[PDB]
C-alpha cells in the first residue's frame, strides 16, 4: 500500500480511488456535463 | 475523397453526399468538449 499510494502516475493509487469520483469521465469523457460512473440503484451496481 | 471515391460534383449533388466527424485530443489525452470549438464547413474551389 505504500509504494501504491506513494505512486503517482496511472497505476497510481490515487488515479485507480478516483475512478469513483473527480475528475470524470462518465458517461463519456466528451460531454457538457460529467457525472461519476458510480451506479448506485441500477442493475449493474454489483457488477461494477 | 479521391480514395473514398467520391467526385466533387456530388457534394452539390441532390444526393447526400458525405459528412464530418471532428474530435478534440488534448495533449494528456482527456478529450476536451467538441463544444469548445465551432463547427467545421465545407468549400469549394473551381477551376481556372
Ligand atoms: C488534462 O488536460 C485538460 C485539458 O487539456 C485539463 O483540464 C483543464 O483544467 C481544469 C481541470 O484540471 C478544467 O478547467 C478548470 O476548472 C476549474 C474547476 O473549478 C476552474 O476553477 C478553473 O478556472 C479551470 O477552468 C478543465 O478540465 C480544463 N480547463 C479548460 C478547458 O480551460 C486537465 O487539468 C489536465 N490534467 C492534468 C492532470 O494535467
Amino acid at each position: 500500500l505504500q509504494s501504491l499510494e506513494d505512486d503517482t502516475s496511472i497505476n497510481g493509487f490515487e488515479h485507480i480511488a478516483a475512478f469513483h469520483g473527480q475528475p470524470n469521465w462518465c458517461p463519456s469523457p466528451d460531454a457538457e456535463k460529467k457525472f461519476a460512473c458510480c451506479a448506485h440503484g441500477m442493475a449493474v451496481f454489483p457488477h461494477w | 475523397l479521391n480514395e473514398l471515391h467520391i467526385r466533387p460534383e456530388d457534394v452539390f449533388n441532390a444526393d447526400a453526399p458525405f459528412s464530418l466527424r471532428y474530435e478534440i485530443i488534448a495533449v494528456n489525452g482527456t478529450a476536451l468538449p467538441p463544444s469548445s470549438l465551432s463547427k467545421p464547413t465545407i468549400i469549394f474551389k473551381p477551376a481556372v
